[PDB]
């Protein structure tokens, strides 16, 4: 690019022009380069800070995904998170997430509470499901029906508060022994 | 939290020299230097629109509110859209649009009325008196609502299970009771003070708006944001009236007063000051999309962990036990209900 | 490589008239011409150029023979037809190797086309050609480089055009070339094997804005569209009285240096051209505005200074300048904007036995501001005597300018004038001439109002300008409102008609079909501007009323509106994106789908358990 | 982890011309050049 000079060539301007008169064309040069240059510079620091901050999110997908279970949802791809394998990409990194994804799901009738004896009855960890006709606690995630005892349950109530009580036998193995 | 700021297309040519050949001819001798300058602004504006569709398209599906409104006494009719509003969208949302204000919409192809603007035309007129035009965002204030509802309707009526994989529907109560379980406190107090809970939660999500409606400015980064994206627009059209050290500051005057061979020291004096001013304003849009982009990864994040589900993380979604968040639109920007 | 070139270039899909023979039509030569032909043996031998093709002015014979050639540049009369009829003072006698190669393989049947090319840029002429053998027929379609083979440089006009012929006992292809911008594809070997001219289809003008030849599914900024203005109208005040630059300059008694008599011009139409005739000129270095732009300028007030000199004082004379005229008599700004006038007086400014009348001063206590007047007889102080009078160390200020009939020519009585243009923007009151065009309030043209150069549009304006208020002007400094100096009516002034234009294209591989886009601009402006034939873009989008989609990001064009909704493909703004979908195979633009539309079954009592579960990996980059 | 640097106001003016009134009124020939590098100076101090 000339820049508005008689060539864009240092060696046939000083070639052609005097020093004192190829001073000019050699100062608007000078001028032209150095501001390309700034630009090309400013814009590879801007780029360095954008893949900067990309490193550092990678690098925290590793140590949050890779060496280790991160609960934060969606971070270590889609789905709940199991594992993470990287692989090395030419200047970046790969990961292969290996997530846990639910399936075939039915509707199934839930009550916040089961009311064995006057006492509000809740999962220890669950959902209170009913099949149609007997109730039955399972897991979150995964359809695994159990039989509703007092080792699946703590009781903390009176029956009139727990909103969505819902009566049902509870069982111990005590009273048979 | 900041998501875009308004997307510029400045064309370096323009602005530099307005239809004027010989000054276009020597502009052609600075090279390839504003090419450069349009690709970088084209570059913030596809960037801004990732942000927004990393901000919000985070559902795989569509989700809507079942026809009636009874979350186990839960309020919430101040943030799922209003049916009767043209616009469809929600007191808060409304809100946040009343009390931010656009100097450039863009989406109103102002051609035509800054001749019949009768008084002195606005600076949008005068923008596009120098090549200066606001390319609208990809995403419409409209339907960033619906992806606004339909996030809003997956947390309420699916809990966080449709941010993992199918939307399980779930009764809110119950949800209630599990991000209670989530942060160490049990679900029986919950439906034992179900009903307090409730009346507590109607009492704050009023007492915001109240507090959004009387506070002089609390959206006072979106508003900044705006702002500076318009003192940056108004910087720059501003030096077209700086002579750089010339006769005159007009390239027509300038061209209708001095002879080609005296008048190129003028032109390309013009043409160092306008590109050094343009690289100025590109220098600094880079770097204040690079903020945004870093604001709205942050949003984007506290998306997908505070909204589809519950962050452990403390005061990350706000100050005290995170149990939810509800997304809102805003005029570039989104507004979390922790 | 895919270099890119901005030469004379035939345009692809021009206009050729194809001739024929059985008289010889001169043709106009203009950038230069392509010609073409193709024959069985030989039936043409040369070509003419030049202009008026007689013993007036030179003109070139490029006729061949089966030996040689014989390019010259002579001043040949004609033949009627002996070709070098009164050769006459001639010029450039060429001879070489001949342009028409020939071979056949024992048959006729290869009738090679001979493309040749000639233009004349800054004289240098240029001769392009190239030989191949036929395949099918005319204009064969197939690309094909065409090679130089002599450029002399013969430096003539050449403007019109005509071919020699032969005899003893289906051609004549000519096309004209235009200054286009072309994306060449150079191979291995060095040689042309595609080119596409930028400046023909939007793919075109696509592919050359990313310099490839293939364009990747995507929309593509390429370009900006401006309304090109049909008509202009230069309106100015409504004086016409003649301003007395005659008196200036038919006066006799033009004020010595030592006190420059300055006259004011206003109110008047200055015409430049008497200043012209009533002055066989030595210097008119203007330093304000030139001379061929002087009577299309306005000036609210113009200062001619009269003051005699000599040629050196000619030259010392200028905007802050040394010597003593210049420091002691008369000054001019540093940043003077006007034109000064000299010319030689050696009539009114001698006589016989001499002439002393003129002055001009030496000796001044300090120097000369601009445009200030130091008229005053004070003797020079020197060394500390406060002396009053005329000898040693007490000097006269100002001394003789004396002027006779005979002495050298930087010793001559110069007459030197000068107008100080003030180019303010007050009311303008001396405007030169231009003749007033009348209005045209609604349609955008270029403006000369007042010295004042642009272009928009004008429209009827409330704006409640005091009766002062002048020029006018915006929030951001540019001028919005000039009140028509006739009608003293407001006029407001709009931009043009610009916004932008962007190509959304798909895979060149996958289909060429492109869809253009306007951009912040309604398609009604396009189409009374497409249908005028005023829009600076040449590429002509198809328009079948049925392609046309006044979107929110301006105007879509080559793209139907299909009612439906897809997940978007090509994003072109406000919610629209355009796709390659079948019918066979057109683009259409729609809505983008934001997913598909579920509902969710919550109620009361009911929740979903996934009663199996499946596992995936996905990926991230 | 660093949390803040120096905060700067650097004086355009004074920085390119020295208590120079020929030189400060060829600086105003560049426009609100300058403006914009204190604005930027005091926006990274309020941010620091
Ligand atoms: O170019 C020129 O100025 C000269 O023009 C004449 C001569 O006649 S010539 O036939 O010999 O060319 C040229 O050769 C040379
Ligand atoms: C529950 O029933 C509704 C209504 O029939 C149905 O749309 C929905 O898919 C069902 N959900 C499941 C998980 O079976
Ligand atoms: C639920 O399962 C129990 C298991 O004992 C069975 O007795 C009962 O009939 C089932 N109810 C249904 C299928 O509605
Ligand atoms: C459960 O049984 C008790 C005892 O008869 C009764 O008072 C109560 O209302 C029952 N609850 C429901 C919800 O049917
Ligand atoms: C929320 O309160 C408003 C105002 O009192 C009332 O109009 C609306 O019906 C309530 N909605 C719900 C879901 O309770
Ligand atoms: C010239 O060529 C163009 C493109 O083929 C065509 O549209 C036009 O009608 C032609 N003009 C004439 C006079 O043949
Ligand atoms: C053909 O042209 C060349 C060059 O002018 C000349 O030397 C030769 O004699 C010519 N041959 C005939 C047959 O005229
Ligand atoms: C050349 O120019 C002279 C002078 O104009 C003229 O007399 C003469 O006829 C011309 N041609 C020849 C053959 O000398
Ligand atoms: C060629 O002749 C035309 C008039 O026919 C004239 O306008 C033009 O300037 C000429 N060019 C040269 C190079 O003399
Ligand atoms: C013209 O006729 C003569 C005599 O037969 C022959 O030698 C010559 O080659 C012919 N020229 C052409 C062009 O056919
Ligand atoms: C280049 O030239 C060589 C030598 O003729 C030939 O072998 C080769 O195929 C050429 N390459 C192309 C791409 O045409
Ligand atoms: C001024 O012009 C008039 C008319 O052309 C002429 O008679 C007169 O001599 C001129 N005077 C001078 C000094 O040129
Ligand atoms: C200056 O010019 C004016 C206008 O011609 C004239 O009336 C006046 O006498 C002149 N003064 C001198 C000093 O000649
Ligand atoms: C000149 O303009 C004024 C103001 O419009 C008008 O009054 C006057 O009649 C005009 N004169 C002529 C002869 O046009
Ligand atoms: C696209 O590319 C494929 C592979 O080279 C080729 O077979 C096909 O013909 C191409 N299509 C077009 C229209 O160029
Ligand atoms: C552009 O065309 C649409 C077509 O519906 C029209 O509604 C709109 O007013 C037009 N805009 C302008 C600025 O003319
Ligand atoms: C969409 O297209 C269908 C089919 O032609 C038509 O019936 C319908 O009315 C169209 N949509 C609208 C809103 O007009
Ligand atoms: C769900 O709750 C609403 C509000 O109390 C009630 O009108 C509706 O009948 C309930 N549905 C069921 C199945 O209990
Ligand atoms: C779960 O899905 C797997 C894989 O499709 C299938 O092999 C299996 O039979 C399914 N089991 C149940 C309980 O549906």
């Amino acid at each position: 690019s000339k820049f508005g000079a008689i060539s864009s060539v240092l060696n046939d301007i000083l070639s052609r022009l005097d020093p004192p008169e190829a001073e000019v064309q050699i100062d608007r040069l000078i001028t032209g380069r150095l501001q390309s240059l700034q630009t090309y510079v400013t814009q590879q620091l801007i780029r360095a800070a954008e893949i900067r901050a990309s490193a550092n999110l990678a690098a925290t997908k590793m140590s949050e995904c890779v060496l280790g279970q991160s609960k934060r949802v969606d971070f270590c791809g889609k789905g709940y998170h199991l594992m993470s394998f990287p692989q090395s990409a030419p200047h970046g990194v790969v990961f292969l997430h290996v997530t846990y994804v639910p399936a075939q799901e039915k509707n199934f009738t839930t009550a916040p509470a089961i009311c064995h004896d006057g006492k509000a009855h809740f999962p220890r960890e669950g959902v209170f499901v009913s099949n149609g006709t007997h109730w039955f606690v399972t897991q979150r995630n995964f359809y695994e029906p159990q039989i509703i005892t007092t080792d699946n349950t703590f009781v903390s109530g009176n029956c009139d508060v727990v909103i969505g009580i819902v009566n049902n036998t509870v069982y111990d193995p005590l009273q048979l022994e | 939290l900041p998501v875009s700021m308004t997307k510029t297309s400045v064309d370096c040519t323009m602005y530099i020299c307005g239809d004027s050949t010989e000054c276009s001819n020597l502009l052609l001798q600075y090279g390839s230097f504003c090419t450069q300058l349009k690709r970088a602004l084209t570059g913030i504006a596809v960037e801004q629109d990732k942000n927004t569709q990393e901000v919000f398209a985070q559902v795989k599906q569509i989700y809507k509110t079942p026809p009636i409104k009874y979350f186990g006494g839960f309020n919430f009719s101040q943030i799922l859209p209003d049916p009767s509003k043209p616009s469809k969208r929600s007191p808060i949302e409304d809100l946040l649009f009343n009390k931010v204000t656009l100097a450039d919409a863009g989406f109103i192809k102002q051609y035509g009325d800054c001749l019949g603007d009768i008084a002195a035309r606005d600076l949008i007129c005068a923008q596009k008196f120098n090549g200066l035009t606001v390319l609208p965002p990809l995403l419409t204030d409209e339907m960033i609502a619906q992806y606004t509802s339909a996030l809003l309707a997956g947390t309420i009526t699916s809990g966080w299970t449709f941010g993992a994989g199918p939307a399980l529907q779930i009764p809110f109560p119950m949800q209630m009771a599990y991000r209670f379980n989530g942060i160490g406190v049990t679900q029986n107090v919950l439906y034992e003070n179900q009903k307090l809970i409730a009346n507590q939660f109607n009492s704050a999500i009023g007492k915001i708006q109240d507090s959004l409606f009387s506070t002089p400015s609390a959206l006072g980064k979106l508003q900044d944001v705006v702002n500076h994206n318009a003192q940056a627009l108004n910087t720059l059209v501003k030096q077209l009236s700086s002579k750089f050290g010339a006769i005159s500051s007009v390239l027509n005057d300038i061209l209708s007063r001095l002879d080609p061979p005296e008048a190129e020291v003028q032109i390309d004096r013009l043409i160092t000051g306008r590109l050094q001013s343009l690289q100025t304003y590109v220098t600094q849009q880079l770097i204040r999309a690079a903020e945004i982009r870093a604001s709205a990864n942050l949003a984007a994040t506290k998306m997908s962990e505070c909204v589809l589900g519950q962050s452990k993380r403390v005061d990350f979604c706000g100050k005290g036990y995170h149990l939810m968040s509800f997304p809102q639109s805003a005029p570039h920007g989104v507004v979390f209900l922790h | 490589v895919l270099h890119l070139t901005q030469d004379l270039f035939l345009p692809f899909f021009s206009n050729v008239t194809w001739f024929h023979a059985i008289d010889n039509p001169v043709l106009p030569f203009n950038d230069g011409v392509y010609f073409a032909s193709t024959e069985k043996s030989n039936i043409i031998r040369g070509w003419i150029f030049g202009t008026t093709l007689d013993s007036k002015t030179q003109s070139l014979l490029i006729v061949n023979n089966a030996t040689n050639v014989f390019i010259k540049v002579c001043e040949f009369q004609f033949c009627n037809d002996g070709v070098y009829s009164s050769a006459n003072n001639c010029t450039f006698e060429y001879v070489s190797q001949p342009f028409l190669m020939d071979l056949e393989g024992k048959q006729g049947n290869f009738k090679n086309l001979r493309e040749f090319v000639f233009k004349n840029i800054d004289g240098y002429f240029k001769i392009y050609s190239k030989h191949t053998p036929i395949i099918g027929r005319d204009f064969p379609q197939g690309f094909s480089a065409l090679e130089p083979l002599v450029d002399l440089p013969i430096g003539i006009n050449i403007t019109r055009f005509q071919t020699l012929l032969a005899l003893n006992r289906a051609d004549y292809y000519v096309g004209y070339l235009q200054p286009r911008t072309f994306l060449l594809k150079y191979n291995e070997n060095g040689t042309i094997t595609d080119a596409v001219d930028c400046a023909l289809d939007p793919l075109s003008e696509t592919k050359c804005t990313l310099k490839s030849f293939t364009v990747e599914k995507g929309i593509y900024q390429t370009s900006n569209f401006r309304v090109q203005p049909t008509e202009s109208i230069v309106r100015f005040p409504n004086v016409t009285n003649l301003c007395p630059f005659h008196e200036v300059f038919n006066a006799t008694r033009f004020a010595s240096v030592y006190a420059w008599n300055r006259t004011r011009i206003s109110n008047c139409v200055a015409d430049y051209s008497v200043l012209y005739n009533f002055a066989p000129f030595f210097a008119f270095k203007c330093y304000g505005v030139s001379p061929t732009k002087l009577n299309d300028l306005c000036f609210t007030n113009v200062y001619a200074d009269s003051f005699v000199i000599k040629g050196n004082e000619v030259s010392q004379i200028a905007p802050g300048q040394t010597g003593n005229i210049a420091d002691y008599n008369y000054k001019l700004p540093d940043d003077f904007t006007g034109c000064v006038i000299a010319w030689n007086s050696n009539k009114l400014d001698s006589k016989h036995s001499g002439n002393y009348d003129y002055w001009y001063r030496s000796f001044r206590k300090s120097k000369l501001k601009p445009f200030e007047r130091d008229i005053s007889t004070e003797i020079y102080q020197a060394g500390n005597k406060p002396c009053k009078g005329k000898g040693p160390n007490c000097y006269f200020p100002l001394q003789s300018y004396g002027f006779r009939p005979t002495y050298g020519v930087g010793h001559q009585p110069y007459r030197v004038v000068v107008l100080s243009f003030e180019l303010l923007h007050a009311p303008a009151t001396v405007c030169g001439p231009k003749k007033s065009t009348n209005l045209v309030k609604n349609k955008c043209v270029n403006f000369n109002f007042n010295g004042l150069t642009g272009t928009g549009v004008l429209t009827k304006s409330n704006k409640k300008f005091l009766p002062f208020q002048q020029f006018g002007r915006d929030i951001v400094d540019t001028t919005d409102a000039v009140r028509d100096p006739q009608t003293l009516e407001i006029l407001d002034i709009t931009p043009c008609s610009f916004g932008g234009v962007s190509v959304i294209t798909p895979g060149t591989n996958t289909s060429n079909q492109v869809a253009v886009l306007y951009q912040g601009v309604n398609c009604t402006e396009v189409s009374v501007a497409i249908h005028a034939d005023q829009l600076t873009p040449t590429w002509r989008v198809y328009s079948t009323g049925s392609n046309v989609f006044q979107t929110r990001a301006g105007c879509l064009i080559g793209a139907e509106y299909v009612n439906n909704s897809y997940e978007c493909d090509i994003p072109i703004g406000a919610g629209i994106c355009a796709s390659y979908q079948t019918q066979s195979q057109s683009i259409i633009a729609y809505t983008m789908s934001l997913g598909a539309e579920n509902s969710v079954a919550y109620s009361n009592n009911s929740i979903a358990i996934p009663t199996n579960f499946t596992i995936s990996v996905t990926t991230e980059i």
